[PDB]
């Protein structure tokens, strides 16, 4: 129906066509999530080594 | 060896299909959540169409058309007939209907309604049945969900002896290639207690369901007249045939409805395939003019016809896609 | 001119990257040397291609790219392959042992030990940019590095470059070429964590690309090379407006503006046509009407789904080759009467159209045929939520039994991150259904 | 460089281990002296997974030969490939273990274990990025079962974040008449449930039955059994040794195969089943490989796959064939036999193809299944065990080495729990 915004250049052209109208955590918080994961991981390993020492 | 899953256990129609598929010895039923099926006999509501057709090395087929609800819900059908140019407001075979939301086109309804008062012509409408508007709007507001105000047909065709109202049920099967197959056997679901013009209170002579008729079963077995007897009645009493007086109009209505939605629901170039059995409900007036009442997406069959119909669903809808190791349908050509 | 940094994470990201940069070099007439005979400003410039390529005093054109993987094998093939002198060794970052198809291992265990080094090398490219606009991040949903490390990187990029846009090219898992049974887990995890940090994300289902390669390129069993060279065409069609003179999608903010009105629903569907086998002789060239009509076939889409049962909230057509506006608008008129194209009520029914007169470049001796005109449609449709439903179902089947969860808990992830991720996806599926019906 | 350290313990372990090294050295074109004499760079690309590269251009297996008696290792040293192994990696005592798990684990084996760990340490230090360990051993004897499990426990203490992989030979009364083998096997399984990530259950019951029934060898030798073990070991390690997309290392394999940490006992398969010297002149079709590899008669664990469900499966095809046809055939197996693959792990079968076949076969297929039917193997051991243990028979051989009845009860409990755990997921 209606063409608008027609822009042309040597490489090509572009436009819009309408048929019908309408009707972030901080650096700190990231580190505390990574470090807690590492502490849970290191607690698992220490508990394993405790069991093996027994 | 083909495989299938059953996800609606209430389906009288597709219980018989599964039983017949197992009886062939080339189909195996899997448990409902096993995804590695060729055929899904799917659930009524919330069917997971988005999960179909993503299983490598399996051609997958389902017994519903996604988007068929637009034809099979009452409010959707009215909207579909009104807004689709191929059917349009000018559609001669669908009664004048209006979508009415409780507390929309209530304003457009009242304009046409109050024209009929000045016109001095029959002004009865169905939701349920009444001639005054004040009763109908107030009935919807205090009820719950959305309803449809549809023109009630004052002058039905009536069977004799007994002066009785009726509707016709036609079963249609639409396969994966979008062939439209009308089953040759339909059925008249009749009234038993005679049709009264003044008495709208007794909702038995006015509403012709198989269940609501519960005198009963006097004229025929279970208020079900089949097409041989109804054709004979038409030949004797009216000097016409079923084929000529009613069935051409049914064929026309069915094909018009299904062609209109073919672009929206066809599975022709899709990653899964669909078929579906529909039940069209037809009213016939005194001039032998046919009228569409509704379309049912999950119809039941009449007790006599189950064996034949379900074997036909297997032959044309399933074994067409999944072949194994005298045609009951009429192909509606388009 | 405003620079764009590409980041390639994991095997998929890395290997798709190579396909993309090979194709970019061919499109611009840049050689493996890095020399670009046609470029007359030596040692610098503010040309459109300089968005993707910096320049040295010796005349070498060098990608604004970092490749990061937690295992050397695939990045070693970049270091020793055809385009090796194109890249500076600080752009190619490798670990020793990979993430073992484990989000948690990529995100927490190895992510913590490698993240500062990757931001350092990204910062060395940002420093030599006059006006950095943002990042194009390539990765799989299914690999541990692709899922786990990428989601961490994205969180950090929000901190260190808050004002800058971030686009994704994400590879959605498919059993026909998948390497792990926990890819649903990894996909849900990385999607939950990356959702707030991505402005616009282009999902390519490997199932779609695999089938397109069988059906239309007559390839019996597609390899990653077959898949990636097709992916690279779609990616190039999408990035062409950044690398070439034009007035549609010329900066990263325009992708968001034109395709993504709701921030969460930022997953536009890509559809590409035509895809024609090279070894096919006698091929009837497809018209503007025919390739534009092919943009509404599920079989040409990057994700198999049904736009008919859904609603559009934006639609771009990006043409490459012999095309004029007259024939595009004629094609749209036909198409609108024949097909189901509902927009949401609050957007205009309409199409933004970009044409570049140069037809698509093909990799010589490849699988794709040269063609006179091609198109990529970018449509934000709610039908893409089907992809989320499938993935969410596979997740539920495994998670109800806690199958493989111990692998993730073993790397320090809490069992609750699974169900948080899952109910975020439940909310996403609900957002799509609310908009779409 | 993603290195695996190999350890072989006891008669059985050293015998199947020696045969593993003969077979893979031949596939990689390494001769008995360590020299490469192959005709393809695919042989050398991932040679460092199993071989150290010494001066010259010599390749030395990253292999540690362990026993409490000298016989089998003198036999391995004297054998054709014996010169390939590092001489300092032979660690052996003189006493023997007398087919006694307590002697291997606690008394005789305790005396030798630190000198084994020194060799393991030296091999591990030399690795750019060690991925883990593979052990070969029987569960029915003394050294391999008792000392093998002690070694696993010690290695885990030093290297707790590396993968532990075993090839564990299960005892059968068809092969051995030693009365106490169920005791040794139950004690060893208790160890394996706690301290391994992946265990290949190589069942002598199955190996014997295959040799007798299918191969028509009426008097099978250990050599005939081992021929089937060496082929399986080639097959299941292909993805670790050649360039490949699927299960390319031990950890990724574990993440694909082990949905719950205890349920890590695998049922391997192989097609075609051959005997030594009897030539397969006819190459198998992709359809036949696929039927046979899933067939109960091709399983190296005596378990009926139809009595359980597959949690996970890895199928690996070798030789030059159609990838299209492999995919079709693998999809065909799991769609036709759908009820045997748990619906709650989607897409649980993974397929790999390697261009290079084994010696003497053009085509081959190796199966790795985590099936709930493996419970039948443990149930058989458990029944044999309980029959003796309920009367405390032969127990003085173990208490005389310092063990208590409580250990036996605990081991019995843990294995019976394993069995019911498989049953739990079979009915889910
Ligand atoms: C002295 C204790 C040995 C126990 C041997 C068990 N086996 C038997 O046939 C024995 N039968 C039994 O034990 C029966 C009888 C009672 C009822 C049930 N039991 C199991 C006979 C040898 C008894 C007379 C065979 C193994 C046996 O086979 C023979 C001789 O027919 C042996 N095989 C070998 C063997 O394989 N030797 C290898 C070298 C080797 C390999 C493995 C080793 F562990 C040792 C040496 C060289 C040969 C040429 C080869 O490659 O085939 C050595 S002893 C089992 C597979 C059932
Ligand atoms: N299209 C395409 N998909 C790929 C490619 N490589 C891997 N994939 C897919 O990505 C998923 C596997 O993730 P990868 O990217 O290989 O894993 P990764 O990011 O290296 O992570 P880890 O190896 O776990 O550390 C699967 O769905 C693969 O099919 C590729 O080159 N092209
Ligand atoms: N406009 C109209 N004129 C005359 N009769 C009508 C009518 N609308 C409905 N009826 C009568 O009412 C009966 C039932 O109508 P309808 O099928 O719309 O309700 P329904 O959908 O709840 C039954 P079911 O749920 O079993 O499909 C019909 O059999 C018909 O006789
Ligand atoms: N398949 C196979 N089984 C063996 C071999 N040698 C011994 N066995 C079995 O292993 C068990 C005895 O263990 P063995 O390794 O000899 O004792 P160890 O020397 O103390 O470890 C019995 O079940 C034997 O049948 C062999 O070479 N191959
Ligand atoms: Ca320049
Ligand atoms: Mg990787
Ligand atoms: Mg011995």
């Amino acid at each position: 129906m209606e063409v608008i915004e027609l822009n042309k250049c040597t490489s090509g052209q572009s436009f819009e066509v309408i048929l019908k109208p309408p009707s972030d955590p901080s650096l700190e918080e990231i580190q505390k999530k990574l470090e807690a994961a590492e502490e849970r991981r290191k607690y698992q390993e220490a508990e394993l080594l405790k069991h093996l020492a027994e | 060896m083909y495989t299938f899953v059953v996800r609606d256990e209430n389906s009288s129609v597709y219980a018989e299909v599964s039983r017949l598929l197992l009886a062939t010895g080339q189909w195996k039923r899997l448990r409902k959540d096993n995804p590695r099926f060729n055929l899904m006999l799917g659930e009524r509501n919330r069917l997971p169409f988005g999960r179909l057709g993503h299983e490598p090395g399996l051609v997958q087929l389902v017994n519903y058309y996604r988007g068929a609800d637009k034809l099979c819900r009452k409010a959707s059908l009215v909207k579909l007939i009104k807004t689709s140019p191929e059917l349009s407001e000018s559609c001669t075979w669908f009664p004048e209907s209006y979508v009415i939301y409780p507390t929309d086109e209530r304003e457009v309804f009242l304009a046409a309604y109050n024209r009929r008062r000045e016109g001095r012509e029959g002004n009865v409408w169905i939701a349920l049945i009444s001639s005054e508007a004040s009763e109908l709007l107030d009935f919807i507001d205090e009820q719950g969900q959305v309803h449809v105000i549809q023109k009630y047909l004052e002058k039905p065709l009536l069977l004799e002896p007994g002066h009785r109202k009726f509707d016709i049920r036609s079963w249609v099967l639409v396969d994966h290639l979008y062939n439209i197959y009308l089953y040759r056997e339909g059925v008249l679901r009749t009234s038993s207690e005679p049709y009264n013009s003044a008495n709208f209170q007794d909702k038995t002579c006015h509403l012709t369901n198989h269940c609501i008729q519960k005198n009963y079963g006097r004229y025929e077995e279970g208020n079900e007249m089949f097409f041989e007897e109804f054709n004979q009645y038409l030949m004797d009493a009216l000097n016409t045939t079923l084929e000529n007086s009613i069935l051409l109009q049914i064929k026309h209505i069915i094909r018009s409805c299904l062609m209109c939605i073919e672009p929206a629901i066809s599975t022709k170039h899709l990653h899964y395939q669909s078929f579906q059995l529909f039940g069209f409900d037809f009213m016939v007036d005194e001039e032998l003019k046919v009228w569409l009442i509704e379309v049912n997406g999950a119809p039941a069959c009449a007790q006599k016809l189950y064996a034949e119909l379900c074997q036909g669903i297997v032959d044309v809808a399933i074994s067409s896609v999944f072949p194994l190791a005298t045609s009951i349908f009429i192909k509606l050509h388009h | 001119m405003r620079e764009c940094i590409s980041i390639h994470v994991g095997q998929a990201g890395v290997q798709i990257g190579n396909a993309c940069w090979e194709l970019y070099c061919l499109e611009h007439g840049i050689q493996p040397d890095g020399q670009m005979p046609s470029d007359k400003t030596i040692g610098g410039g503010d040309d459109s291609f300089n968005t993707f390529f910096s320049e040295t005093g010796a005349g070498k054109h060098v990608p604004r790219a970092v490749f990061v993987d937690l295992e050397p094998t695939v990045i070693d093939e970049v270091r020793t392959g055809t385009y090796r002198q194109l890249f500076h060794p600080e752009q190619l970052i490798t670990g020793k042992e990979d993430a073992a198809n484990n989000y948690a291992r990529g995100h927490y265990t190895i992510g913590k030990e490698i993240i500062d080094l990757v931001l350092d090398r990204i910062r060395k490219l940002a420093d030599q940019c006059t006006g950095l606009q943002g990042f194009l991040v390539f990765h799989s949903f299914g690999g541990g590095t692709g899922s786990g490390f990428t989601s961490l990187l994205m969180e950090r990029l929000s901190v260190d470059y808050g004002k800058k846009s971030k686009l994704e090219f994400s590879i959605y898992p498919a059993p026909q070429v998948s390497t792990a049974v926990v890819e649903p887990y990894n996909s849900i995890l990385t999607t939950h964590t990356t959702l707030e940090h991505s402005d616009c994300a282009f999902m390519v289902d490997n199932e779609a690309i695999y089938d397109i390669c069988r059906r239309n390129l007559d390839i019996e069993r597609p390899t990653y090379t077959n898949l990636n060279r097709l992916i690279s065409q779609i990616v190039s069609s999408i990035t062409a407006s950044l690398r070439f003179d034009g007035a549609l999608n010329v900066d990263l903010t325009e992708f968001q503006t034109n395709l993504v009105p709701y921030p969460r629903i930022h997953f536009p569907l890509a559809t590409y046509a035509p895809v024609i086998s090279a070894e096919k002789a006698y091929h009837e060239q497809l018209s503007v009407a025919e390739i534009t009509n092919a943009c509404f076939e599920p079989a040409n889409q990057m994700v198999k789904c049904d736009p008919r049962h859904g609603k559009y909230m934006a639609c771009c057509l990006l043409y490459r080759g012999d095309v004029v506006p007259k024939d595009v608008n004629a094609a749209i008129a036909t198409i609108k009467t024949k097909r189901s194209i509902q927009f949401v009520d609050w957007c205009p029914t309409g199409f933004k159209v970009g044409i570049n007169y140069q037809p698509p470049t093909v990799v010589p001796g490849g699988d794709l045929a040269k063609v006179q005109r091609a198109v990529c449609m970018l449509s934000n449709t709610t039908a893409i939520a089907e992809a989320w439903a499938r993935l969410d179902h596979k997740f539920d089947l495994m998670y109800a039994k806690r199958a493989f969860v111990h692998w993730y808990v073993g790397e320090g992830m809490e069992e609750g991150e699974f169900s948080e991720a899952r109910e975020d996806m439940a909310a996403l599926e609900k957002d799509y259904e609310e908009v779409g019906v | 460089m993603r290195e695996i350290v190999h350890i072989q313990a006891g008669q059985c372990g050293n015998q199947i281990g020696a045969k593993f090294w003969e077979v893979i050295s031949d596939e990689h074109g390494i001769d008995p002296t360590g020299s490469y004499h192959g005709d393809s760079d695919l042989q050398l690309e991932r040679i460092n997974v199993y071989y150290n590269e010494a001066t010259g251009n010599k390749y030395v297996p990253r292999a540690i030969l362990v026993d409490l008696e000298p016989g089998t290792m003198d036999s391995v040293r004297s054998g054709p490939f014996g010169q390939i192994f590092r001489p300092d990696n032979f660690v052996f005592g003189q006493s023997g273990a007398g087919n006694n798990w307590a002697k291997g684990h606690y008394t005789e084996g305790a005396e030798l274990v630190d000198s084994v760990l020194d060799v393991v340490r030296k091999e591990s230090e030399s690795c750019d990025c060690l991925q883990g360990f593979q052990l070969t051993h029987s569960l029915g004897g003394g050294t391999g079962s008792g000392m093998g499990t002690l070694l696993i426990s010690k290695i885990r203490e030093e290297y707790p974040d590396r993968i532990m992989n075993t090839f564990s030979v299960m005892p059968s009364p068809k092969v051995s008449d030693t009365v106490v083998e169920p005791y040794n096997a139950t004690l060893s399984v208790h160890q394996l449930v706690e301290n391994t990530d992946e265990t290949y259950c190589i069942d002598n019951e199955a190996l014997y039955d295959i040799c007798f029934r299918t191969l028509k060898l009426t008097t099978p030798t250990y050599g005939d059994l081992n021929h089937l073990v060496s082929a399986t070991m080639s097959g299941v390690t292909t993805c670790l040794r050649f360039p490949g997309q699927l299960n390319a290392d031990l950890r990724k394999l574990a993440v694909n195969m082990v949905p719950f940490p205890r349920l890590h006992f695998f049922m391997p398969g192989f097609a075609p089943l051959t005997s030594r010297g009897s030539q397969q002149y006819r190459a198998l079709t992709v359809p036949e490989l696929t039927q046979q590899m899933f067939d109960s008669k091709n399983m190296m664990a005596a378990c009926d796959p139809r009595h359980g469900r597959y949690l996970t499966v890895a199928a690996i095809f070798r030789g030059r064939m159609s990838m299209k046809e492999v995919d079709e055939q693998m999809l065909n197996v799991q769609n036709k036999n759908s009820s045997y693959f748990v619906e709650w792990i989607p897409n649980n079968v993974k397929t790999a193809v390697c261009d290079i076949p084994p010696r003497g076969l053009k085509m081959s297929a190796t199966f790795i299944g985590n099936s709930t039917a493996i419970q039948e193997l443990f149930k058989r051991i458990s029944e044999q065990f309980t029959a003796m243990f309920r009367r405390k028979a032969f127990l003085h051989w173990y208490t005389g080495e310092g063990m208590d009845e409580m250990e036996f009860t605990e081991a019995e409990s843990n294995m019976n729990d394993l069995v019911s755990e498989y049953q739990q997921y079979q009915d889910a």
